[PDB]
């Protein structure tokens, strides 16, 4: 179920309970400190629950939550976009469109079964996000893969960007 | 070892084991 924010988050369901900048949020069925607009009384079925990000108002900055503190009613929160650029750091978590290995070789997709045989279903890893044949790490890898379309080549790893130019 | 992880982990150390064994 997807932890990261496309477009101005209506969809977004991950589990971020801080604004962008510390403050936890409050649990949206709260009235101190302040009192919302959008209770998953009057807004049920919008994501409205626990004390996670949201946003219900088809704000043009998306998600966000109403902050614990009483100083500063409500305020945004951070939210990977998806798609993505470069691996962070070695992107237990890389949910971009690469799917050529270092070697070079194009990518074989977890759907298919050839030209290699293999465990990595992706029906079996829903989370695990097996689109296509887009280079990835499920496994606590050194950086993301894929099984190559090289029959003589099983799988390798891709060269994929680090945004920030182990881990730090 | 049920969950995923102890899954992964084996496939994973499976190709791992795998490639060791062709460099070879």
């Amino acid at each position: 179920l997807s932890e990261c924010k496309t477009g101005n988050g209506k969809n977004y369901r991950g589990t971020m309970s801080k604004t962008k900048n510390g403050i936890t949020c409050q649990k949206w069925s709260s009235t101190s400190p302040h009192r919302p607009r959008f209770s998953p009384a009057t807004h049920p079925s919008e994501g409205l629950e626990e004390n996670y990000c949201r946003n219900p108002d088809n704000d043009p900055q998306g998600p966000w939550c109403y902050t614990t503190d009483p100083e500063k009613r409500y305020d945004y929160c951070d939210i990977l976009e998806c798609e993505e650029e470069c691996m962070h750091c070695s992107g237990e978590n890389y949910d971009g469109k690469i799917s050529k290995t270092m070697s070079g070789l194009e990518c074989q997709a977890w759907d298919s079964q050839s030209p290699h045989a293999h465990g990595y279903i992706p029906s079996k890893f829903p989370n695990k996000n097996l689109k296509k044949n887009y280079c990835r790490n499920p496994d606590r890898e050194l950086r993301p893969w894929c099984f190559t379309t090289d029959p003589n080549k099983r799988w390798e790893l891709c060269d994929i960007p680090r945004c920030t130019t182990p881990c730090k | 070892k049920l969950t995923a992880d102890a899954e992964l982990q084996r496939l994973k150390n499976e190709r791992h084991e795998e490639a060791e064994l062709e460099r070879l």
